[PDB]
Parts: C-alpha cells; structure tokens; sequence
C-alpha cells in the first residue's frame, strides 16, 4: 500500500539556499532507493539526482555540486538541499521510489505528488 | 549521452483504435526501457517498465514492443480513460533521458 | 613420374616364388618393389580422410563487454545481489570492500559490492570428434611400364581401403593381377582426440588436453557459456567503483600453444570431405600373377633418337627417353657395362623388358649402374646408342 | 523487602571512611549492602536487553523438491544439457552414465545423464547482528526501611543504564538520594556473534561458527540460496531414469549443536525487546547522602502483639511481623542476648532503625543472630517478648 | 538378447551330457550358459518381492505440545496433583521449586509443582515384520538364437518362484524344453529384522537397532504412547510457572543411521508389493531338452550385406546385423580366422546356428575372436563379405 | 452443606478504594480454589480474578495493578481489594467455589448471594 | 484472546418442545468448556461442564456435545423451571470469558 | 493421470470484443502451460508456449497470464480471421494431457 | 521456413498392424525430439508417442506395448509402428516437433499436414 508525499516548495532569490523533503509508508524504507525528478514549465523532462541503498549518490553535470541528495533511515524520509539556485531551476519537482533490488539501475514504479519551486 | 526522439509529435485518435508511438535511440540499448503516461493536473504514471512487461494491476490494453534501439508502444484499443500524454524513458547508463513526450487526443 | 619425382624414395626386392612382401608408407615417401622374373610396380599413398565428424564444443577465444551495472551496500548486512545475475548472458564477480563517512555510509568496517556485465563472443575454436567407420585410406598404384609423362595422370589407377575391404584386386591390362593387402584398424590409436578447426587452419588434439583449457565454452546448439571468469578481469575496487576489464585476445597463444600437432585442411573443393597431413600405415602385397607383355615381338633394328637425354636424378639411378624411327611393335634391348666389348651386362634395370606399339610412340628407360665407371647401350648391331657415365 | 525471597544473598558491609563500595551482581542473585549508620540498600539485577537487531542471513534446514526433470544423451555426439538449469529455483546435477544397445544409441560407452528440480524451503532460522551501543541495562533497588510486603511492588525503584548514561541521582521520599554506577559492556563475551531465531525459540552463538554449517543459506533480500547441494542426495542413474531424494529436516541434529551457549528470548508483550540470559555486571556505589526517618521519634512503651511468629530462612538470618497497640508514632528496641537479663547485645539488624508510623500497622524486623541458642527480645520494660532459638 | 545390454556379465561353460549346470545371481548382474552341442541360454534376475507384511510398531519422530496446565503447592503441606494427570495421553512431570514470602506463603521451603501438557503424534515410523514363507523371486530367460532386438519385449519368458515351488519346467517354441530349479533354501536372513517405513523410502533393519531407539512408541492400533519422557524437556522452574519444549522433528537423525543397510521401496502398481533389493540366489539348470534347430538347412549362396557395421561392446564379443536379399529358408556360415587366406578357425560363436526365415528376414550375430588380430567372415564364394579387426 | 455469604458492597465515589469480604462455611476452605465474577443488567459477565490454594494469584489485563486478591486460611474469608474504582467498574459482583485438587482451571460448582458496588 | 459467540440470541419455545443451543470458537476448546443458568434476580447455577457430563442434583433432561471450535447444548424436554438465561463459560486460557447468552421462553 | 478443464463449452462472440477463456488444473503446474488454436480444414497452430511468451509472428492481441492452478487466455478484441477452436496444453508431467477444446462463434 | 511430411494413411481390420512414416525439411534434424499425437470425431486430442534426442521413448499407460516409435537420423525420418489396432485407434495423426534441446520436455512447435488412420 504505497504512500509518498510532499513538503516544502516555494520562492527563493537568486544565491539564496534551500531544501526539500519527503515521507514515505507502506514498505521498509531501508531495502528501497529513491529518485528526484524535475518537470519544466515547458513540460519537459529532466532527471536531477538519486541515491542507492546505502548511502552512494549520483548527479547530471546540470547539478555538479550545485545541490545535494541524502537520505534518513531513522525517519523514513528523503532530503534535497540546494545552493546558488539558478533561473532555470524554476519547476515543478517530484520524487520518485526505486526497486527491490535497490540498485539505481531500473525503472521506477512510483511517484509522489510533487511542488513548484520558483525564483526572481 | 543516449539521445531518444518520439517520432509522432502528437496524434488525433477515437474509441477502438490502434495507436502505436514508436521511439528511435542513438544506442543499442539493451531494452532497458519503459513508458510514462501523465494526465493533466495528476501525478505521472508507469505502466511498461521492461521493453514489454507491465506492472501489477495495470489495466491489459497496453503492450510494448522492439529491440535494440526500435521500440514502440502499443494500445489495442483505446478507451476515455487514456488521453493525455507519453514520454519513453530509457535507464542504460548515468545520464538518464526521457526524450520529450508527445500528445494523443481524442478526435 | 611419380616414383620418381618424389624425392625420399626406398626399394624393396623379394624372392621369386611369390614369398608375401611388405612395407610402410608415409605421406612423403614411395616404395618400389620388385622380383626378378616379374615387371616392378610401386605403390605410394596419397592421403588420409575423415568425413563430417560430430560437432562437440564451441570455445571462445575473443570477446568483447558491452554494459556495466554495479550495486554496493554498507557493512550492515553482508552480501547485496543485483537483478542482472539471474540472466545467465552476464558474467558477476563480487567482494567485500571498504565504506565510511566519506561515502555517506555511517560504520567503519567491510560494505560489499556485485557488478555485472552481458557477453558475446568474437571468434569461436571448434572441436569435432572423428567417427571411426568413416574414415578412408586411398593409394596409388604404377607399374613401369614406361609410357611418356603426358600419360601419367590416366594410367594412374586410385584405390580406396577402410575396415569394409581388406583386400583388394588392381588389374592392369595386359599386365596380369595382384593384390594389395592393408591393415587399416591397426589399433585404437587413432582414437583418444578431437579434431579442430578456427578458420581454414586445422588440429588434432588429445581430449585430455582439450579439456582442461581454461577457456570458455558451450556444447551445442543455442545456450550460453560456462566457466566464464577467465576472460574478464576485475580491477581492485575503489569508492564502489570498478573497471570491468576485457582480458586480451588470446588467439596467437593458443595457437603458438598447439605447434606439436599434425596439420590438418578443410579443402571444401572435395566435398567438404578433411584432409589429414602425416599418415603412417603398414602393408602386404602378392606379386604372383604379374605378366611380362610382348616378350617375343621383333626386336627393334633402325635408327633412333635421344629425346630426353640420359640423366642424374638423386637416387643413383640415371633415366633416358627415346624415340623409334621405323617399323612394328619392338622390344628395345639396354645393358650397361664395363666395356665396349660387351662382355656382360653389369646393372641392373628398373623397366623388365620396355616395348612399344608404334613408330611414333615414345619410351622411357631407366637402370642403376654399378659404382664407378661404364658405358650404356641401347639397341643391337649397326646403328646403336651409347653413352658414358660415372656412379 | 525485595532480597528476601531470593534463592541467594551475599550481605557486604562498609566500613565508616569507604565512601565508595564495590559489588558484583548476576541475573538469578541478589546483594544488600550495609553500612554502620546508614539505612540499607538492596541492588538487583532484571535483565540483559537488546533493541531491535541487525537482520544479516536466512539458512534453512528444512526443504521439499518438486517437479523432477531429467535429460539424456549418447556415447558418441555432445553431453547432457537442459534449459531449466538456468532458473535458479532448481537444484542441478550431471554426471555420466552406462548406455548401451539395449535402448537405442549406435555405439557401447559411457553417455551422459543431467537431471534438476525446483526447490523450496518450509521452515528456516533466521540470525541477527547486534549493535553493542544500543544493548539496555535494567536494574531495581529500594530501601530496606520496614514495610509490608502487600506494599512492595509501589516502593520498588526501577534504573535503566546504557552506553548513554552513568548514574543516575535516585531519589526516595524522606530518606534522601543515592548513587549507583554500572561498567556498562562487561559482559564475558559480546560482538563476534549472531543472535539466532528459530520459530519462537532462541540462541546465540559466534560469527565464525555459522560459516562453518553445510546447510544451504541466503544472504539478504532478492537473492537465492547457494552452497545447495547439501540437502539433496541422488541415488547412483539407472539407465534413463534417477532418483532424487531429501534428507529431510535436519532441525533436532542443529538444536542438539548448540546446548553449550546462553539461552535467549523475545516477548512481543513488552513491545519485541530480545531479552539476555545469563549475563552479569560490576556496578559501584555511594551510600553517603541517605538518612534516618526514625531518628527523632520517642521511644515506644506500650503492650504489642505478634502478627507472625518468627521464621527461619534460607540465609540463617531470622524474619518477624509486628504490631503496636495504641501508643504515639514511635520507635520499637530491638536486642539479642545470651541471657534473658540482656546485659549486653551480640548482634546485629539488618534494618537499623525500626519505625512504627502510626496506629494499626504492621512493621517488619529482620535480624542476625550469632551462633550457638539466644533468645531474640522485643519490646522493653515489663511487658517485653521473648522466642528463643538455636544456631 | 538383453543379456547383451547389461553392463556386467559372465559366461558359465558345461560338460557334455544330462548333468546339472549350477549358478549364483546378484541382482543386477546376468549370466549366459553355454553347452557344447546346444543352443545357448540367457538367464537373469528381475526382482525379490514382499506381499503382506504385518505391522507391530509405530515409532514417534515428530511431535508437538499444545497445551498446558500447572499449579503450586505450600511447602508445608506436601505433594500435589491435578485433574490432567489422571488422562493416559499426556505429558507428565512433577518437582520441587523454590517458594516463600515474597511469593505470599508462610515458610522459606522448597514447593511442590506438577506440570502437564497435551502430547501428539505428527509423524511417525511404522515398523513392519516379513514373513519369511512368503518371500518371491521372479526370473528372467531367453534361449539365445536371437533376433532384431525389437522382438525382445514380445518373445522375452518370465518365471515365478516361491519357496513352495519346486524345479519349474518351461518351453521355447520350435527349439525344446527346459528346467530350472533355484534353491529358496538360499537366500539372506530375513529373521532378526524389520521392514521399515517412514514416507515411501524404506529400509531393512536389524530388530535389536529398533529396539534401542529412545524414541516414543506404540504397540499397535489406538493405544496411549510409552515413553513420553525421552522426547519432551522441562526448563528448571521460576516461582509459579515453567516452559516446556520440544525437540523438533528428530528426522535427521535417524535418516543418517539407517545409511548402514539394504534400501527397500514400495511400487507404485498391485500396490500391495514391496521391491526389495540387494539378496542373491542360486539354481541348478537342466539344458537336455533344448535342440538345434534349422540342421537339415542348404547352406545360402546368394549375395547378402550389413544393415549395421559391427561393433564393439565392453564385454568383449563384437555384435553384428545382417539381411538376406532373395535366399531359401536357410543357414548362413559365420567364421573368424587369422589370416583370410586360411579357413583353420580359432574363434567361437555365442549364438550357434544362425537361421533366415524369407527375405524380409533378419538376423542379429555375435562371436568372440581370438585376442590378437583377425579377419571375420560371412559367406562363401563370390557373396564372401569380411572385415578387420582387433584385441 | 455448604454455604456462601456477602458482604462489604455498597456506593463510593471515583477515585475512591474498598475491600469486599465473602464468608464460607460447610467445607474445607483449605483446598478448594475460589473466583469472582460480576455482572450488569447489560448481559455481559466478566470474570474478575481468581486465586491457587499456592496463594499464586491470577489477574486480567483490564485490571492489572489495580485489583488485588488474597485469603486467610483461619478465619475462612476471601478478601478482594479493589483500588481507583472508575465509572469503568459498576456491577453486580459474585464469589465462587472450584474443584478439590486446588489447581485454577476447573469449572465452579458454587456461587454466592452476590451483591453491588457501585460509583457516583 | 478467545472469543465465543451463540447463534440463537432471541429463539423462545413452548412447553414440552425439544429445543438445542450452539456456540462458535476462535480457537480449539480442547474440551474446557461448560453451561451455566442465569434466573432472573438469583444467583446463577451450573448445567454441564467439560464433554457433557452432570454435576451432581443437576435433572438428567440436559445434554450436549461438541469438540474443535463447535459445540451445542440440548435438552431432551423443556419445563417451566428452565425458563431463563442460558451461558456458555470456556476455561482453557487463563483469560477465562463467556458468551453473551441467550434467554428462553414459553409461548 | 492429472484432469484439467476449461470454464466455456461452446460460447457466441462479437467482433471487437474482449473475450477470455479461464482454465483449471487440479494440482500446481507451474506455469509450464501453453495455448494452441485451430481453424477448420487446417493442422494445429501454436502461440503460446509459456505464460506470456509468444512465437514469432504471432499476432500482439493475444495474451495470457496466471499463476499455479488457475490461468487465463486473453484476447482484447476478437477478428474473424483469428476465431475458431481453442485447446489448452500442459506438459509437466510424465503423462502429458490436453485440456477439453473450446468453441467459438461470431454472431 | 518449416515443413513436415506425413504418409501411411488407410485402412486397416481390427488386430491388424501398420507402420507410418515422416519426413523432415528446413532445418537441421538430430537436435530435435519428436512427438505424436492423435484426433478422433469426438474431437477430444490426445498426446500418443514422444522420442528424445536420446534414442530413448516415452508412452503413456492407455497404449503401451502395443506401440512402438523410433527414429532414423540417416535420412531425417520417423517410423510409428502399430500392432493390434482396435477402432478407438480410428482417427486423424498428427507428428510435431519439440525445441533446442534434446528433452521432451517442453512445448511444441509446428505440425503436420494430418494423415488418416481406419479401423473396420
Ligand atoms: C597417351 O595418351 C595419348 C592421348 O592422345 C594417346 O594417343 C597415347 O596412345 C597414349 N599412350 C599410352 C602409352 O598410353
Ligand atoms: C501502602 O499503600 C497504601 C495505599 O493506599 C497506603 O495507604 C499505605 O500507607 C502504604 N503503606 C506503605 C508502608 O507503603
Ligand atoms: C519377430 O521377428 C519376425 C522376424 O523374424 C517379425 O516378422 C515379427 O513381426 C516379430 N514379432 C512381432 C510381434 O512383430
């Protein structure tokens, strides 16, 4: 009985810094992975960041450095932090859950509710 | 990078009709490929996760299809329910890409 | 000429009675035999064949790795596993390795990693097992009758043996018959190895050496390899990263590996039937009803000519060839000798007794000489031939 | 109170000036310590308990086999393959086997034979790593100041001490605040181990011998088991067909095994705790902040009556139940004597100054007699009681 | 006939005349007789059987406890009993446990306890007796003239025996008669033992091993369980209360034990038989009534070859097939010699006089030639058909 | 013959602590184990406690720490104290006799006058 | 943790009828089991207990059966002295229950 | 000798709609289950050889899933090229058996 | 591109006995095994004979030892021998073909053309 759920968008000034977070229920979080997926105003798509079962993270040279994946065993939840917040980050944002494996190699089989996140 | 185009932009389409999406990439990938369905205001949904195999639940009218890097989607019958749009995501190596997603409508 | 033109030539003679007479042939060596009432034959072989084997194994010699996936998990709890192992295409290697907070995972200690790749193969060794009913042994057969080169390759009769006819009759006609007699099933020794094939270059193999090679292989049709390590080195790990390494091409290893084998040719001209270099087989032959043609014609009385002049050709034996200018059917007469006296006729003659049927045939004529010094004479009275010679 | 009914008790007394006193305590036992004007303490010790664990590997020691299917080729052409020995729910073995004319093939010797089938496991322990800094203590001590035993369990004081904290400052209405400090992780052995379930029941056993069970075993989620073999045993071929058998369950033969080590619980009723047998700690503790309720009271005068005549225990140390009459809150003497004229007293309490709180309630008096008879005294003046006793 | 197919054989050699030929079988071996004017005779074992065994034991080999009762007595007053006890199919035990006041009684002495528990049966061992009269051999015989092996099944005679069963006298159509005589007098004991029986895979065994098991057991139909006592375990007591445990399934076990002997099985078809293996025999033979067949035949004159090449078989006797174009109903000549210009023969023939009914006929040979080399033979004259062999 | 008697029930406020007292006469009260059950005008029956002739006591959870059971194998009295009485515990309340060998689980064979307790 | 329930929560009679009982378990009784009489305004009285046995001075008219998870009470003919609450009382786990009961009547 | 059986006899259909046949086995055959069709005056055709696996060439409106005992064929919408007679194929067992045919008919 | 061969058919008295043939093209034939099977009026199919690449049978209990099946890799053939028919044998044969490895066990491919078999 999955559940995934949304916290935190909003506006933020250019150079400014941020984070996002989300809960989860229905299956132990520790054998799972997880995903952060972003949405253009455009409609488009892009991949930002995910993170495997244990602790290893990956990135697009979109994101290199600029912001940051971790993830909580204790709370069941998934964090984003973000510095030096560009134009282009203006989107809608969703996260995502990985497979039994927990490998990032796979599809993904569910989606949470998602928030915008905007800039001026 | 794997660059993926989704060749029909978008199609005009009515109850009981074949549609069939078809998708080109720059890599044999080893069909490690899926599809995406999203409706206006909702979250996105995934339906086909390996080139051909469907999820738990997931209503029969779809299937999938290709190999290397030919795939299309099928629907063999299209119902109200499935208007909105596609995208084909593929997941072979580091830089995922999802293409850009393309439109059926109801005619 | 082919008793004489190969070069490591033996001669075998045997007592008159028709006493049996035997010997061994190799693919590089002719055997002549004689007895001396009855016209000299030679039998030489030419090869040994083998026809459409049983395919066995598939041995892969060069491939290439075309994905990787690893997964990786921290010192909490022991080996993690990765979807990809249970498609048996993907070769795995897995360790336990280092992790700590400066990879995010929270204890010191061992984590453990899994990476995967799929494999496809380059160029494939394949092994063949010899299907002992099918093999044959053929050889061929001359009698010096003497007749020019232009003939040889139609009076050369080509026979066949295999466990199914032991024996067997040649018949030369106006020459009489005789038999060969082979020993074709000599053991089991040709048993006990694969026989084996990369492109157009070919082997044959003890089973005890084919088995233990470190390659990888499948037996068969479809299916997917086994033993599959030893193509595909792991790095060292670091940091959950890996270099899958594709170990080199072994090709020219193996093949400097196999040099003590006798070579083998897939000639698809004949029927995709192989052809085995380096044959070994033993034999008897019965001489009895050989017969000497036209002893009793004329004996030849005009001029004649050298053609081919008399010449050395490595095995002591000196070889001539002529023409007759007039008449019948005739016997030549040929002696070598001490002096031009004629006293006696010290050597000996290859050709019994040479004839021909018509003025303008030709002969050829060959004898070794005693060692040393002496003259050749051909023909009898006015207008005869003669030359002079040394050993 | 809470000491009294102990299978076993050490008594430890502090000498005035050891402002710290040592003691070591074990899961079925008990210590009171005592110190020259100070009211007494019991320590005792509940329980080892452990937060939920480290989830590490499944092994099964029991299996059932299903769905046989079996594979046959020739002498001469290939060996035994099979499709389902890819999925790794089956069991797989190969070997050769006798062929003959008697079935079909063309030629006498040795084929070979493959055969697998799918397996699954019906009952299989599961063993847990275990995080030493999240192991609990939990200890409970009360003062010893007279009360009926009805009233116990609202007087008892409850302790709980992990790698987190030291002592804590226990509190006591009235009599004041003390002191106890634990050498938290002394136990004889801990790490290098695994906690082990079975259905409901419990062990524990070091890291290093598990490795060495040839029971069949999965590491972590997704996986499938390995090292298979062990349970599954084939009779030797008949000549297409072969027999595949289990070994059944093996759970008596691995309980038998592990008699030597500390037994172990769960209980879900107290929220899935795993609780320790077995263990013992070394605690310290300081006495000097107590004081005495009793002291300013007036001495009693009055006729009292005996609720329960004097017991024997266990521990050579003697158990009364008093009861005063209608006098003032007040203060109960309390002497032992060799004769009944008391001059002088050669004993001493274990509770040092007995109070009665007020009218109609019960008090208790404890007390150690020396060897050899005595008469024990309560009371004072006229009306005194008297029990004797012997050794 | 199928006494060629089975792996591991032997001739038996005569003498001349009436007399008894004497064998021993084991039971997956055969042997072929051999008389030196007769037909020659195959004979083999198919199997020892069993019918209507009698049960006398049910073993106990898993068990569970599903409830449980208890209650305490003051240690006063001595021991205690509760209404469970009285009921013969329950688990029993009775102790002393510790007691006192903190537990709400007058004195510090050791209690009374009794525990009870409903004990059952899960699994169990059934042990069967063999009644030695009723054993039964069945055997096999083939007169061995021989034909296309696809006969076998049809022409193939079978026996039954019984110790009642005396010499048993059977025909071959067109060739005699024959008798048998196996001596039921030998056989291996069946005394002292039991038929065991757990799920379909079943086990001689030694009736004192039975015996010695300290497992619970039952001496017939219903009945209450003996010895419950071995099998169940109580943990030493707390105040008022006490665990009670099994100990599993003890299948491993007794499953390892029993390797030491013969293995048994039950048939799938006539259900009632049990199969039994790894017993010997032995019987005398009679052959004077069996005759050559086809002696007033013309010897064949017309071409014949091969259907299939012979062959080599680990016995040591080649086999070979042949059909006859357009011959009478007549015999055809087989021989073997040392050198094929010479007739003196020195092999011998295992199936003696070879007849072909018609032309669609076939015939299946086998002979044993000398060690050494040789030349097999079929036929006279110009139809004269041979081939090479070897050791 | 036997006999039961009661006594000790009556009205108290919440909060509040009583003892009950049943009284027996005709058997040896050594023996035999000894139960209480109460009882609404609401159908339900609920059993209260019971207590071994080993003095080991038995409780249910709804009551555990709160009600204590105990007896005096002299005067022949069953004492059951029952303390914070709530709006939770208002009923008929009865007293009952069990079998010979002294062990809990038995059956009652005996039952008393019965009276009420009851909060306001 | 037991339930036992009765199905008859509201069955009434006639003089002389045969009329029967049954309750329902969550778990196996094992036999614990037994039948009580409420009167109304008196105290409560035995019937039966365990696999329908009588106390003594209980009138042989009553009887019953059961075993597992089944069991009834019946009585062979009914009198106006049985007009009451009929319970169920099961013993087998240390939190003893009843059934809810039921009440008979003549009509 | 293990029975299996399928739940229509003879049953009408019409073109464009979805229509599925459920088979039963009386003991878990995992999965090694396939379908087979024919039309009249013609041999056998295969197309299902596992639980959704097809051969080539098979056309993508079939399909068929399940588990142990219990399966299913299905087809999304029906063509009067592909209609005719339908046979369910076990083969685990020593004693391989076919399941009892179906009929179909366009109405 | 398959095909199969299939001859023999006609007619035959009860206790008689007749051998069919088969013959196979488009692929290669010792790395398959074969199988038969049979159709009747009632139209009820049943599985007759299976052969391994193993020269080893399999039949079923209904038939056995009245057939045989074997084949013949020299010409790529099958032999189906018949003793004994009886008129349940009256029907329509078809042979068929198994898959890449040499077990029976497995689905089956591609079918003959049918051949017809009469018992009167
Ligand atoms: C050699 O071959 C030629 C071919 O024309 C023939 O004329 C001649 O007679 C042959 N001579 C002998 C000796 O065979
Ligand atoms: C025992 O507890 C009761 C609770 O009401 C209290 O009144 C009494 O004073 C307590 N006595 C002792 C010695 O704790
Ligand atoms: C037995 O062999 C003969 C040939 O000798 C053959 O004609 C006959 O059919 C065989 N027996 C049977 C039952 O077919």
């Amino acid at each position: 009985e999955v559940k995934l759920v949304e916290s935190g968008g909003g506006l933020v000034k250019p150079g400014g810094s941020l984070k996002l977070s989300c809960a989860a229920s229905g299956f132990t979080f520790t054998n799972y992975a997880m995903s952060w997926v972003r949405q253009t105003p455009e409609k488009r798509l892009e991949w930002v960041a995910s993170i495997s079962s244990g602790h290893t993270p990956y990135y697009p040279d979109s994101v290199k450095g600029r912001f940051t994946i971790s993830r909580d065993n204790a709370r069941n939840i998934l964090f984003l932090q973000m510095s030096s917040l560009r134009s282009e980050d203006t989107a809608m944002y969703y996260c995502a859950r990985g497979d039994y494996y927990g490998s990032v190699y796979s599809a993904m089989d569910y989606w949470g509710q998602g928030t915008s996140l905007t800039v001026s | 990078e794997i660059r993926m185009t989704q060749s029909p932009s978008s199609m005009y389409a009515s109850l009981g009709e074949r549609v069939t999406v078809t998708c080109k990439a720059s890599q044999d990938i080893n069909s490690y490929l899926s599809w995406l369905q999203q409706k206006p205001g909702k979250s996105p949904k995934t339906l086909i996760y390996r080139a051909n195999r469907l999820f738990d639940g997931v209503p029969s009218r779809f299937s999938g299809s290709g190999s290397g890097q030919d795939y299309s989607l099928t629907i063999s019958s299209l119902e109200y329910e499935d208007m909105g749009i596609f995208y084909c995501l593929q997941y072979d190596e580091f830089p995922f890409t999802f293409g850009s997603g393309t439109k059926l409508e109801l005619k | 000429a082919h008793c004489i033109g190969i070069t490591d030539r033996d001669f075998i003679e045997g007592v008159h009675g028709g006493t049996w007479v035997s010997a061994t042939l190799e693919q590089d060596k002719c055997v002549t035999v004689m007895a001396p009432d009855k016209p000299s034959l030679d039998i030489s072989l030419e090869t040994v064949a083998i026809d459409r084997p049983a395919e066995v194994r598939k041995v892969c010699y060069n491939a290439v790795l075309t994905h990787v996936k690893i997964n990786d998990k921290c010192p909490s709890t022991g080996e993690a596993h990765l979807a990809e192992e249970n498609e048996g295409d993907n070769a795995c290697k897995r360790t336990y390795s280092d992790r700590g907070w400066g990879n995010g995972c929270g204890l010191f200690g061992k984590g453990s990693i899994v990476a995967c790749a799929k494999f496809t193969c380059a160029k494939s060794m394949s092994l063949f097992e010899v299907d002992q009913t099918k093999i044959q042994y053929v050889i061929r057969a001359q009698l010096h009758v003497g007749a020019k080169q232009e003939n040889w390759t139609t009076d050369i009769k080509t026979l066949k043996f295999d466990a199914l006819s032991g024996s067997q009759e040649v018949e030369f006609i106006g020459y009489g018959k005789a038999t060969l007699e082979c020993q074709v099933q000599t053991a089991v020794d040709f048993g006990n190895s694969y026989i084996a094939e990369m492109e157009t270059e070919s082997w044959i193999v003890d089973r005890q050496w084919a088995q233990d090679l470190t390659l990888p292989w499948q037996s068969g049709s479809g299916g997917v390899w086994r033993e599959m390590h030893h193509l595909v080195e792991f790095e060292p790990p670091h940091a959950a990263t890996i270099r899958v390494l594709a170990l080199g091409n072994q090709e020219g290893s193996l093949k400097t590996a196999l040099t003590g084998a006798m070579r083998v040719t897939k000639d698809t001209n004949d029927n995709n039937l192989y052809k085995l270099h380096g044959g070994h087989v033993s034999c008897r032959v019965k001489l009895s009803a050989l017969t000497l043609k036209g002893t009793s014609y004329k004996i030849c009385t005009d001029k004649m000519f050298f053609v081919k002049n008399p010449t050395d050709t490595g095995h002591g034996t000196v070889v001539m060839q002529v023409k007759v200018s007039k008449g019948a059917p005739c016997r030549i007469p040929v002696i070598v000798a001490d002096d031009l006296t004629a006293a006696i006729n010290k050597g000996i003659l290859v050709t019994v007794n040479p004839i021909a049927s018509t003025n303008d045939d030709e002969v050829l004529i060959e004898v070794n000489p005693p060692f040393g010094d002496s003259y050749i004479i051909v023909g009898r009275g006015d207008s005869r031939l003669t030359y002079q010679w040394h050993k």
